[PDB]
RNA sequence: UACUCCGCGCCCCGGAGGACUGAGGGGGAGACGGGUUCCGCGGCGCCUGCAUCUGGCCGCGGGUGACUCGGGCCUAAGCGGCGGGUGAAGACCGGGAAGGGGCGUGCCCGCCCGUCGAACGGGGAGCCGGCGGAGACUCCGGCAGGCGCGGCCCCCGCGGAGACGCCCGCCCCCCGGCGACGCGCACGGGGACCGCGGCGGGCGGCGCCCCGGCCCGCGAACGCCCCGCAGCCCCCGGACGCCUUGCGCGGAGAGGGGGGCCCGGGGGCGGACCCCGCGCGUCCCCGGCCGCCCCUGAAAAGCCGGGGGGCGCCGGCCGCGCGCCGUACCGACCGCAGCAGGACUCCGGGGUCAGCAGCCUCUAGCGCGGGAGCGAACGCGGCUCAGGGAAGUCGGCAAGCCGGCUCCGUAACCUCGGGAAAAGGAGUGGCUCUGACGGCCGGGUCAGAACUGGAACGGACGCGGGGAUCCCGACUGUUUACUAG
RNA sequence: GGAGGCCCGCCGCGGUGCUGACGCGCAGAUCGCUCGUCGGAGCCGGGCAUGGGGGCGAAAGACUCAUCGAACCGCCUGGUAG
């Protein structure tokens, strides 16, 4: 010439890396926090 | 309901003042041993605009008496100041424009800005733009002078406070309108985060007293007592009365 | 050549004001790209905000050290004018003190 | 990307490593029934969130 | 790389400061039939363009075996 | 405007014409007086004459 | 081999610890030669990866076929 | 006046805001443009850089008044006050 | 929008033909995310919603090199820590606290955190040519830069009337500078691109013409010498003058004459055995001005200068050295998928034109959930229609009319700014000519005339229908992501 | 000469009408024409802050990861039911 399908089009940010203690995909990267082991 | 505007506010977040670039606190020069004596000379280095304030401030820069170089200092302007003047500070200041000096000394009738209430506090009393006190009267018994604030209330001062001789720079500023929505916007951009001002009458009932109704409308009387708890004070506090009385 | 687009040279492509080029032919018959760098500017007087001369506009660490002065008592500091002041206010004011 | 730590990367090239089928001498050693490893993964179906 | 003159060519080989001596026959163009004397240094490349070829025997015939020497004479 | 100013200049640099002359030609063109080279050359004759 | 051959180059895999000071004096000690220059490299599956260039007066063939590589 | 009979500065607004506004502000942008004095040297060289900051084109002298113009009435009242006060106790003392 | 012939098979590869994306690219590259998808060889059991000899599929082997590019350092908005304080705790809050160094062993100085937080901000220094199958500012060849360490020689300032110049001292206290900063219509300069003419080399077609068509003709970082408008400064001297598109400046010293400084630039010689001239425009950068704000448009590491004091070779040549980590490839990413959705940035040719619009195209890329026949109803997307002209319908919904540019002519009302493209008229192609505007050849534009075509010319494309009134809200702006603008 | 929360209009940013297509979809909100705005109270990217009877709101009970007139996860809990 949404609030569903096209606004997960906007996701590449990784939220959570790996923990140093438990290594488990659940330490956030802003608070410094794990979500699982609490490091 | 829930918590409503005001006290959202007082928690701080996204209604904290914006500070960035901003010179600095202004202050009178801290009151010692020379100038308790004596005068002090400084000399005047610029005249700068202060991000959110409507009055200029003017950077002074005073000899060093605890060592060596020097001190700046960074005061509010009085109306005429100029760039490379030179201003006194103590019991023996001259009668100028830019001096400081007690308000024991100042003769009745005088203008005077920037005055301290308690000794020794640095200014507080004269410092939006185009503001001044005038000295009303001495009493050499009691060692009390009076002073008429911008508000035209009357108060009593200890004589050893300082105080600034002229009136503060930048006055006129209200007499021009804002004419446009987006020029209050920049005013109020450069100070905290209050506008633009939703009206309570145009609210659901969860988010504010006022709000409800088939039609738009305050339900009972805005006047409020002075003992209503937080969630309550909105309207008109402790009105004495109200209207357009239009005699003094 | 009938196509004569670039490709970025840095280490990501967004256009800061320390990421400029300018392009030339190369012995190759090739178009290349070289940084653009930032002129730094000359020392300014103290009592006024004027340039002083004699000094170039390179950062000091790469000039000699007779490159960044200037033969006078406060070479590089003021102006000449700016010194005339300083000293006739000195001496008539010390004559008269 | 192309802007990776060591640590990231030291925990991705085991991922790699591991990606194989068993030998098939070790499929008759043992007398295995069943002879695929199903911890494989393909890329293009896979999450290692690592 | 810098132009030398002729005065501190052989000085600099005096003082056993050049690496090597290239001798190269220019014979096209502005370059008439003239030869470029390239020196390697330390630090920069020395180039000298004698104005007439006669001039070049005498400078290397000057530093024969003081320095070592490469000929061109490109004739294409 | 460039036109007639450097030929004004010219003009004044060869003493062909006093600078008072020259001040107040200098301004009838800045007024829009004159509309092109001719018109500008025939009207210095008759100021000097 | 054509590293060997054309630019005095051998190829070798070390420690992930090892720098290239270390690398350079552990080849010359084990192998009796001089060293030029080191360039190292760490791989897609973890290993690390040096390039060594022998001195201008060393044969990296000579070398490379004692040690049983040529 | 050649192209305007009223509005003068006020028309580049349009027909937006209206008369009592539009009147306002002719007298204070008219203010807050002209030159000034300059009280060192006495040329009309003085212009606003903010909005209680007035600059010296020709001697460079930065000064600090009012808003909108150089001057203000009660700024000229104090200044004469102060100076009438200073002479009285100078000569007594 | 789309394939066909032959080798050979609608889909792979080759040649030939015919088309498309159309420089905001179905082009060439990065950031984030993915994680081996990259390369070579082999294969068709699975998948490749048709096939397959193909493949991002399956098997076997390979592939990412840095003193100069980024990270590691700095600080922003922030976060954490802090003798302690508080709470049943977990924990949360926090300036009032005997809070460190140097030189070198004794003395001297000193109120009080962070090698946390930016692969876009700050930052000491890199260019050319070539090589592989997959890597390159990293390899090799050449030519340079920066910062250190070690030897040998090896010096504690002169010129000018002045602005200043020329050959290089360090440590402490204090005073400064650089780093270091908005937006805008215009105007000027440089670079790259683009076009025109000439000369040299190569090619195509040719029924007729053709010196009228196409392609190629390259020169980096770095070193030394000259030039560099506007701006700022020095000397003589003593004024209605100088000057911009606009301005602006002058007794607090103009014009004139003679000088100095800066200028992301240009020329010459080197690098390297350089086809010659000219011009409008486009993009980027820089410059001096002017305008705007109840808006004034970061910081620190690091580096340097000056004053005072105390000390003393500090440069030249020659040698060595420069650790750690990233680096392949992809819109192969997220939406249950090889999903018409979503997803940041860089480079940007020709013609028509006001235009980066629409339409056609060189370069580069490429024929995508498969084909054949037939030419019913009916649907989806389009086109034309006699006479009438809203009679249709809740309702002119839908469609149609108008539209570029030049000239003529424009009312009531009004907050005097508007209304206004009001309303409404006329012209516009091709060819052959005439005049006007610069410079010591260039350039386009504007105006006028004859002739001539089916009474035709903004010939495709692109592109207002207008008027008279009433209600509501002054106006630009915002809103119920997915039925209310 | 070149002002303006001025006007026509491209990309962008939105989302009027056809109550068009689709509605076992290409799609758990898309497609086509037509339309609003386009120097500003403009638009876009990254970093950072605010946490559940709490936040944030040019105000629609809107939004707070397909969930909002009170999110999601586990447990009390095999909660009670004329
Ligand atoms: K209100
Ligand atoms: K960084
Ligand atoms: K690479
Ligand atoms: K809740
Ligand atoms: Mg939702
Ligand atoms: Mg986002
Ligand atoms: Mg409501
Ligand atoms: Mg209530
Ligand atoms: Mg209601
Ligand atoms: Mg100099
Ligand atoms: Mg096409
Ligand atoms: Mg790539
Ligand atoms: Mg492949
Ligand atoms: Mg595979
Ligand atoms: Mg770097
Ligand atoms: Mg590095
Ligand atoms: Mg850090
Ligand atoms: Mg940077
Ligand atoms: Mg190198
Ligand atoms: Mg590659
Ligand atoms: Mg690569
Ligand atoms: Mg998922
Ligand atoms: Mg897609
Ligand atoms: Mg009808
Ligand atoms: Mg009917
Ligand atoms: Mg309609
Ligand atoms: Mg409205
Ligand atoms: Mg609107
Ligand atoms: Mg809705
Ligand atoms: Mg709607
Ligand atoms: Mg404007
Ligand atoms: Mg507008
Ligand atoms: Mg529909
Ligand atoms: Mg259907
Ligand atoms: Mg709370
Ligand atoms: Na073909
Ligand atoms: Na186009
Ligand atoms: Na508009
Ligand atoms: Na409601
Ligand atoms: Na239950
Ligand atoms: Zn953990």
């Amino acid at each position: 010439a949404s609030k569903g399908t096209a606004s997960f089009g906007k996701r590449h940010t990784r939220i959570h890396g790996s923990c140093r203690r438990c290594g488990k995909h659940s330490f956030h990267l802003q608070k410094h926090e794990c979500a699982s082991c609490g490091y | 309901g829930r918590r409503i505007r005001v006290q959202r506010k007082g928690a701080g977040s996204v209604f904290r003042a914006h500070v960035a670039r901003r010179l600095g606190a202004a202050k009178l020069r801290a009151n010692d041993f020379a100038e308790r004596t004596g005068s002090v000379r400084g000399v005047v280095k610029a005249i700068l605009h202060d991000r959110g304030r409507g009055a200029p401030l003017a950077r002074v820069q005073f000899p060093n008496m605890r060592g060596e170089g020097r001190v700046n200092e960074l005061f509010i302007a009085p109306e005429g100041m100029y760039t490379g003047q030179e201003v006194f500070s103590g019991n023996k200041a001259t009668l100028h424009i830019g001096n400081i000096l007690p308000v024991g000394n100042i003769p009745e009738g005088t203008y005077v800005c920037n005055v301290e209430e308690k000794p020794m506090d640095r200014g507080c009393l004269a410092r939006a733009s185009g503001t001044y006190c005038l000295v009303v009267a001495h009493n050499m018994e009691t060692n009390k002078t009076r002073i008429r604030l911008p508000s035209g209330q009357k108060k009593l001062i200890s004589s050893k406070a300082r105080a600034m001789i002229g009136l503060v720079a930048g006055g006129g500023r209200t007499d021009k309108p804002l004419l446009k929505a987006g020029n209050a916007y920049h005013k109020y951009k450069a100070k905290r985060n209050c506008w633009p001002v939703v009206r309570g009458v145009a609210m659901n009932p969860v988010d504010h007293p006022h709000g409800g109704g088939n039609h738009q409308h305050i339900g009972v009387s805005s006047c409020v007592p002075r003992n209503a708890v937080p969630g309550q004070k909105v309207g008109l506090i402790a009105a004495r009365r109200t209207g357009c009385s239009g005699g003094k | 050549m009938a196509d004569c687009r670039v490709t970025c040279r840095f280490h990501s492509t967004y256009r800061t004001r320390s990421k400029i080029v300018r392009y030339k032919r190369t012995p190759g018959n090739r178009l290349t790209s070289l940084r653009v760098k930032k002129l730094p500017n000359a020392p300014h007087c103290a009592e006024t905000g004027k340039q002083i001369h004699g000094i170039p506009r390179v950062i000091p660490q790469h000039l000699t050290r007779q490159q960044r002065k200037v033969s006078r008592p406060y070479g590089g500091k003021l102006c000449g004018s700016a010194l005339r002041a300083h000293i006739l206010e000195s001496f008539l004011n010390e004559e008269n003190q | 990307s192309a802007n990776k730590t060591l640590e990231r990367k030291l925990r991705l090239g085991k991922k790699i490593r591991m990606n194989k089928n068993i030998p098939r001498w070790v499929i008759l050693k043992d007398k295995l029934k069943k002879r695929w490893n199903y911890k494989r993964h393909h890329w293009r179906r896979s999450h290692l969130k690592l | 790389p810098n132009t030398i003159t002729e005065e501190n060519l052989m000085k600099m080989i005096a003082d056993g400061r050049g690496k090597k001596l290239v001798v190269k026959s220019c014979s096209k163009g502005r370059l008439q039939g003239k030869v470029k004397l390239k020196l390697r240094t330390a630090k920069y490349l020395y180039t000298l363009t004698v104005p007439n070829a006669d001039d070049a025997k005498s400078i290397v015939k000057g530093c024969k075996d003081k320095v070592e020497v490469q000929y061109v004479n490109d004739s294409e | 405007q460039r036109v007639l100013r450097r030929l004004l200049s010219r003009y004044r640099d060869d003493e062909k014409i006093d600078r008072h002359l020259y001040e107040t030609l200098y301004a009838k063109a800045k007024g829009n007086m004159f509309k092109n080279k001719r018109v500008l050359l025939e009207h210095i004759v008759g100021m000097q004459k | 081999t054509t590293q060997i051959e054309k630019n005095n180059t051998i190829v070798f895999i070390v420690d992930r610890r090892a720098s290239k000071p270390e690398i350079r004096k552990a080849f010359e000690t084990v192998f009796e030669t001089k060293v030029a220059r080191v360039n190292t490299l760490i791989t897609p599956l973890g290993l690390k990866k040096a390039f060594i260039r022998l001195a201008p007066d060393v044969q990296a063939m000579d070398v490379a076929s004692k040690m049983g590589l040529a | 006046a050649k192209r305007t009979k009223k509005v003068g500065l006020t028309g580049k607004y349009g027909t937006r805001y209206g008369r009592a506004a539009r009147k306002q502000l002719l007298k204070i942008e008219t203010s807050q443009k002209a030159k000034y004095t300059c009280p060192f040297c006495a040329k009309d060289k003085v212009r606003r850089t903010a909005c209680g900051i007035w600059t010296c084109r020709s001697c460079s002298k930065t000064m600090a008044g009012g808003a909108y113009s150089l001057h203000t009435e009660p700024a000229n009242a104090a200044r004469a006050t102060i100076r009438r006060l200073r002479l009285a106790r100078e000569d007594a003392q």
